[PDB]
């Protein structure tokens, strides 16, 4: 029983440099099997006789949608941790500045969401997949989602801070 | 009337010894001196143990089934508390100075560290009875050289890891069959060793020492034998290491320095995850949540307790009280909370349910004297050593005014007006009375005539005459509104100290200097009855005296004195350990009050131990100062005549127990005592004591449910009223529908109207049923409210309490609601287009 | 009659009172979430509003 | 401090000083202590202070 | 001493026996009636903002930086219990249907069967750090959905005149939170049908408002003259 | 907004704040330069006036006390 996962065209020199730190948990700690097709540009993992596959293939695929190292290997461990990807589609007008909206200058918008809400986000193109827990993810995605559909900066930077707060708040 | 117990223990939110929490950690449990408080911090509540130590108690611990507590003093007398039914369970003395004491984690075991002992007895269950001899020794293990410093629990109730002053760890399984798994040692520090832990796996242990460095000691191989794998140290240099914890669920050691500063740590990697400071004195105990959320740090110099969560970098609460320094206590108009003026210069307004300090005031530059309110609550005044009396609005948190004299006098009491126009305040050292307005803020008039320093002040509540009182050995009363200027001096036998005025202005209560209480009617200037309390007072015998406890004039009189609220009872207390309650029309002593049991405070013990009379001096006297572990304590610094000046260090002495204010509660049955200690808080509660009013044979719980069930709702309710039992007046009060609540409100007999009065407040302040309070409410106040009018002083204490009620839960659900409304119609009815 | 009559002046004048409080105090919250500022961190933000506080200055008696 | 103190505190106090003290406005929540409850949701400035 | 014993005769209403009287929830329906709590929840609700801005510390404490940034979810193996260790249970809006949170699930629900009994069980239920989370996060975007339902079930909530203070709390922190949006988009049926009929329950609350007043207003005057 | 300092001159001013506020768009009102330093100055001064007239419908019920008790006069 097996697993493959596309490495795309882009993410593919930092797997091969970086791969000798991704292979190790996925080899003696995972005690999985890990080929890496440089034919189909793909990851195979494999079990030997000697619930752990999706484990493995989140951490590469994780890899695969732009979270670094230690992001991929913080999925691979915490059980808690979850990663939910989504396109905008809610061409100029809204595709080419809603993006600009959520990166900011130099990304301080999507490093501000990232700290506040204690996720962390890549933004592709029009592609955002965020690394968090479960509430924390329903935050970071609503204030995401929040100004892409148009908020002012004053509110969401105001609801930041409390979600901030009240996220690490016990009571 | 006369049944109060020990309520609350109002200051002093920790003392000395570790704080507790709760297993589901809502309460956390604070050592007071030789109470035990307990604050729930989320039902906003608190109470204090009513049992007492005989010395400062040094170590708390309750097992996680919230079921029994055990405190231990400073030397060792434990005492075994029912925490569900607050009663004491067992009193045994360990023979040395205990260290810790911890349960553990599966109950059944208690162990502590009595000396250089690691004893293990086993806990006696909650439901057993009371036996001469409850607990079963386990064991008692003796390896450590030196004092045992600490008591780590495993995870599983299996082993338990010690840490000494001697330079070791040991651990030790609890049972023999395990004894080749834990018989290791743990050396290699250079200090005192603080602390050591497990961590979740029980794997690695770390062992925090004095020093600063904590050691990760792990089962492996250079056989397997419990190497050291790393040495972190905090490089904390001229600071070291106070009090440790670990939680070991989610690897935070948590770390409290002597300069106030604290660390929390991310353990095994040793990632600073926090530095921050209580303050500058020494950080006494750190205490942790059993979800590791909250952390509870005490300094003990100050009497301060934090408890701090550190996700969110937030404190929970950072309180902070005042041991042996609390000059005046007011009440607030409304029972709700205390002010507290305090030597070391500050006002401090403590809420009374839950035992917190809501406002601190910190503008006078010496002793607060004295504190009283006015305007209802909105203003308080306060009179201070350096010079100044000063106005505080308690809305905006403002020193608005502040009247000083020409002369450079430090003032001691003050009475306002109750039309709060002029303010008034008398000095030790000027013979003159200052009287100033407030409105403007200038200096009215100086009122001569005193030969003697004026002790006391009080204005008439009702036809607004002043009573001032000095150590002439004469109350005068002073007509200054309206053309008057008219003086009424009253001479008495002694030197008068505590005057205080009845709730009509009728007549005036002096203290005087030979023990007695002399009681005068005002506009007919002559002696209505005196009551002789110099008989039933407790002056104990210090320490230091060598004139017995019966010969010694100390103590017995009283420095303070205060009406109760219809006039007919007079609370007392001074510079001795009992404070005193009479009834002024038979002028005989209804209850007589220990305010400590502590031999840690001077003047307590009567008789004193002839053991400790040596050949030459006593054995307390002898001061072990140098006998001490670091610097900070074998330090005297403490100048040589000084008799209440401030700085507790600065005085030599034990601090002797007195009360310096006594007043009663405006709004419910009770009276709070400034002692040393803390505002002792003394209650009544009709729970307890069936205390009948003319009932006959055929008045019963039985017969009441039968009329209640029979639906005659007033004969019901004053048979409930006759039983004088509270859960049948909530019944019959619940039982009766809204359709008659007016009739039977008016058919109630007057004889029952304070009764019906003064339940609805004790159960509105905290009952959900707000309309079916309100409507009972209306229709009392409606069908019998002239008979208040013309009966004040009996409904004074029974509608100050209503009133509690409907400006404090109801109006503020009044609030709430009619801004929803206000809101709404803006929202719909307005025009937000773009 | 003059209990009725009464209280209805007063209430009409305290709605439009409790209308105009609740209006104006959306009126400059929106104005402050349009254009205040962006200071997520508790301790720049309280900072920031210290330094922008109203200041008054008193006389006080030591 | 150490004269008083030692004086037991009978002294004479400092003679006049009419200072200058800068109030900001800010919550009376938040000019309290840290406790889970508060005493009055004012403003530290007046109407006419403001 | 330690036990409470029956006063039940021996030979040879429990409640009424050990001498004790557990207050009944509420005494009639159309009787306002606070929650079964502490009173300080409101305010708590009501002021969380400032009262926490207050509790912080007047420095920022000294962090490490080589922290990792998930020390809040990296525990180990006494749990917790807050809004943020959650988890979801057993094709994109804010909060899929793999990823619904129980608060969204749950007013989702009662949406469909028009009882939000367990929608406002579960608020009365969790605290108020999770209740201002709960209700800052409520989808207030393309057809205010989310809104109108927790309207109508704040509505459903008053109707049955229990926790009546916690009702009236959560449509202030609605109103406080987003009320822009309805503001907004003031004069959209659904959202404008929700709050008349929030409106037709609430205007009877005046009840308390008179009762307070003459209470106030003769208690004063009983006292002082 | 000087009007309203009185507690005279006061009900002018929120009638005329009044017509203001809901005829008016509120975004308007809000970007307007200089709009929050009026109403700043002016939302403590409704607040103290609430606070008045509300305690003046507080002390109207003694003709509601004094009703009851002419009603109980037979």
């Amino acid at each position: 029983e097996s697993r493959k996962i596309m490495v795309p065209p882009h993410r593919m020199t930092p797997l091969r440099n970086s791969w000798t730190k991704i292979y190790p948990p996925l080899v003696e700690h995972l005690k999985l099997q890990v080929r890496m097709n440089l034919k189909t540009k793909s990851v195979e993992l494999r079990t030997n006789p000697k619930g752990a596959l999706q484990k493995g293939a989140d951490f590469i695929k994780a890899f695969t949608l732009g979270f670094d190292l230690d992001d991929s290997i913080a999925l691979l461990r915490l059980d808690d941790l979850y990663i939910e990807t989504f396109e905008v589609k809610d061409t100029g007008d809204h595709l080419s500045r809603a993006i600009g909206r959520i990166a900011g200058k130099d990304g301080k918008t999507k490093f501000a969401i990232e700290n506040a809400t204690r996720t962390r986000i890549v933004l592709a193109d029009s592609k955002i997949h965020i690394l968090g827990g479960f509430t924390h993810i329903r935050m970071a995605r609503e204030s995401v989602v929040s100004l892409i559909l148009g908020s002012p900066p004053g509110k969401v930077y105001g609801n930041l801070r409390t979600v901030a707060s009240r996220l690490k708040e016990r009571y | 009337k006369s049944d109060f117990k020990f309520s609350n223990l109002l200051g002093t939110v920790y003392r000395q010894g570790n704080i507790t929490f709760s297993d589901d950690g809502k309460q956390l449990l604070s050592p007071v001196g030789n109470r035990v408080s307990v604050f729930d911090l989320i039902n906003n509540k608190s109470f204090t143990f009513e049992y007492e130590h005989r010395k400062n108690i040094a170590a708390i611990d309750l097992n996680k089934q919230g079921t029994l507590l055990i405190s231990i003093d400073e030397d060792g007398r434990a005492i075994l508390v029912n925490f569900k039914a607050r009663n004491v369970l067992h009193h045994f003395n360990f023979k040395e100075k205990c260290s810790a004491v911890k349960f553990s984690p599966d109950g059944r075991l208690f162990a502590l560290a009595s000396g250089r002992f690691l004893q293990i007895w086993k806990t006696p269950d909650v439901n057993k009875d009371r036996q001469f001899a409850p607990f079963v020794r386990h064991r008692v293990h003796a390896g450590h050289f030196q004092d045992i410093t600490s008591l780590t629990w495993s995870q599983d109730s299996r082993f338990i890891l010690t840490t000494s002053k001697d330079l070791s760890a040991k651990i030790w399984s609890v049972d023999s069959e395990e004894k080749n798994l834990a018989a290791t040692t743990f050396n290699g520090h250079r200090d005192y060793v603080m602390g050591a832990f497990f961590s979740h796996d029980q794997e690695k242990i770390y062992t925090v020492s004095k020093d600063g460095a904590v050691f990760v000691w792990e089962f492996t191989k250079r056989k397997y034998s419990w190497r050291i794998t790393k040495k972190h140290f905090f490089y904390a240099n001229q600071a070291k290491v106070k009090c440790v914890t670990f939680h070991p669920a989610t690897r935070l050691l948590a770390v409290g320095f002597t300069s106030g500063e604290f660390r929390l740590y991310d353990l095994p990697d040793f990632t600073l995850i926090q530095q921050l400071s209580m303050g500058q004195n020494p950080v006494n105990t750190v205490s942790v949540n059993q979800t590791g959320e909250w952390l509870a740090f005490g300094s003990s110099k100050l009497g301060q307790l934090l408890v701090y969560e550190w996700q969110s970098e937030s404190y929970i609460l950072k309180q902070q009280g005042h041991f042996d320094s609390t000059n005046s206590l007011a009440y607030s108009p409304d029972g709700s909370r205390v002010v507290t003026a305090s030597e070391d210069g500050k006002i401090k307004v403590w809420d009374i349910t839950s035992g917190f300090c809501l406002a601190t005031f910190e503008e006078h530059t010496s002793s607060v004297t004295a504190v009283q309110f006015a305007k209802r609550g909105q203003v308080m005044f306060s009179s201070s050593l350096d010079g100044t009396v000063r106005a505080w609005d308690l809305i905006r948190y403002r020193n608005f005014r502040t009247f000083t004299g020409t002369e450079r006098i430090q003032f001691n009491c003050l009475a306002v007006d109750p039309s709060g126009e002029v303010v008034c305040a008398g000095s030790l050292d000027n013979f003159d009375i200052h009287v100033w307005s407030v409105q403007t803020g200038q200096l009215l008039d100086a009122l001569s005539g005193h030969e003697g320093p004026v002790s006391c002040l009080s204005f008439s509540q009702e036809n607004s005459v002043l009573a001032s009182a000095s150590w002439d050995k004469t109350i005068r009363i002073w007509s200054i509104f309206g053309r008057s200027q008219q003086v009424e001096p009253i001479e008495v036998y002694s030197d008068v100290l505590a005057l205080s005025m009845r709730p009509d202005g009728k007549e005036v209560a002096v203290s005087t200097l030979k023990g007695q209480i002399s009681i005068f009617n005002i506009e007919d200037a002559k002696q209505v009855g005196n009551i002789d309390c110099r008989k039933d007072i407790i002056s104990g015998r210090f320490n230091q005296d060598r004139f017995t406890a019966k010969n010694s004039e100390r103590s017995k009189f009283f420095t303070t004195i205060h009406y109760s609220f219809d006039g007919m009872a007079i609370v007392a207390g001074g510079n001795n350990n009992s404070i005193c309650l009479y009834d002024v029309p038979n002028e005989v002593l209804l209850k007589r009050f220990i305010v400590s049991r502590n031999m840690a405070l001077n003047g307590t013990l009567e008789f004193l131990n002839s053991k400790k009379m040596t050949e030459a001096g006593s054995l307390d006297l002898i001061d072990d100062a140098g006998e001490n572990s670091d610097l900070e304590d074998r330090i005297d610094n403490s100048l040589p005549g000084s008799q209440r000046g401030g700085d507790l260090s600065t005085r030599k002495m034990r601090p002797e127990v007195r009360v310096t204010s006594v007043q009663f509660s405006p709004t419910a049955n009770a009276f709070a005592a400034a002692s040393t200690e803390g505002l002792l808080i003394y209650s009544t509660n009709d729970t307890i004591l069936f205390d009948p009013f003319d009932l006959d044979v055929d008045v019963t719980p039985h017969s009441t449910v039968e009329a209640l069930r029979e639906k005659q709702f007033l004969n019901a309710l004053v048979m409930a009223f006759r039983l004088n039992e509270e859960y049948l007046i909530n019944k019959v009060y619940e039982a009766i529908p809204i359709k008659e609540i007016p009739l039977v409100a008016s058919n109630i007999p007057a004889i029952y109207l304070p009764r019906i009065l003064k339940f609805i407040g004790d159960f509105a302040i905290e009952s959900q049923h707000i309309e079916f309070n309100l409507i009972w409410i209306k229709a009392l106040l409606s069908a019998s409210g002239g008979y208040i009018n013309e009966h004040k002083y009996l409904f004074s204490t029974a509608m100050r309490s209503i009133q509690r009620f409907i400006v404090r839960v109801a109006k503020e659900v009044v609030n709430t609601t009619t801004d929803n409304k206000y809101t709404y119609r803006f929202l719909v009815s307005t025009d937000g287009s773009m | 009659r003059v209990k009725t009559e009464l209280r209805s002046a007063l209430k009409s004048t305290e709605d439009d009172l409790g209308f105009n409080v609740q209006g104006l105090k959306f009126v400059k919250q929106q104005w402050n979430l349009r254009h205040n500022y962006e200071f997520v961190d508790e301790y720049d933000q309280q900072e920031k509003e210290s330094n922008s506080a109203r200041k008054r200055v008193f006389g006080t008696v030591i | 401090y150490k004269l008083d103190v030692l004086s037991s505190v009978h002294f004479v106090p400092k003679p006049a000083s009419t200072s200058l003290e800068i109030r900001v406005e800010t919550p009376t929540i938040s000019m309290e202590d840290a406790q889970p409850l508060y005493m009055s949701n004012a403003s530290s400035l007046a109407p006419q202070e403001i | 001493q330690f036990k409470t014993v029956s006063t039940r005769t021996i030979d040879e209403l429990n409640d009424i026996d050990f001498n004790t009287y557990t207050s009944l929830e509420q005494i009639d329906k159309e009787l306002l009636t606070l929650s079964i709590g502490p009173r300080s929840k409101m305010n708590t609700l009501l002021h969380l903002d400032v009262i926490r801005k207050r509790s912080k510390p007047k420095e920022a404490p000294k962090k490490s930086e080589k922290l990792p940034f998930f020390l809040q979810l990296s525990g180990e193996k006494s749990v917790r219990e807050g809004i943020a260790h959650e988890t979801p249970e057993e094709f994109k809006v804010t909060g899929r249907l793999g990823f619904e949170s129980h608060f969204t699930k749950q007013l989702r629900e009662g949406s469909q069967s028009k009882d939000y009994s367990s929608l406002l069980a579960t608020l009365i239920n969790f605290s108020p750090a999770a209740v201002d989370l709960e209700i800052r996060s409520l989808n207030s975007f393309e057809p205010f959905d989310e809104i109108v339902w927790f309207i109508d079930a704040l509505t459903q909530g008053l109707k049955s005149n229990k926790n009546f203070e916690l009702y009236e709390t959560f449509m202030s922190l609605l109103f406080k939170a987003h009320g822009d949006v309805i503001h907004a988009n003031n004069k959209n049926q659904d959202i404008a049908s929700a709050l008349q009929n929030w409106e037709d329950v609430h205007k009877k609350e005046d009840r308390l408002d008179d009762l307070v007043k003459f209470c106030m207003g003769v208690a004063a005057f009983v006292t002082t003259a | 907004r000087d009007w309203n300092t009185n507690a005279k001159t006061h009900t002018i001013a929120q009638r005329t704040i009044r017509c203001i506020l809901m005829h008016h768009n509120i975004a308007k009102l809000s970007e307007i330069p200089g709009m929050v330093k009026i109403v700043d100055a002016i939302i403590p001064y409704t607040q103290r006036h609430f606070t008045r007239v509300d305690n003046l419908v507080e002390q109207s019920y003694i003709l509601d006390y004094a009703l009851v008790e002419m009603d109980k006069l037979f």
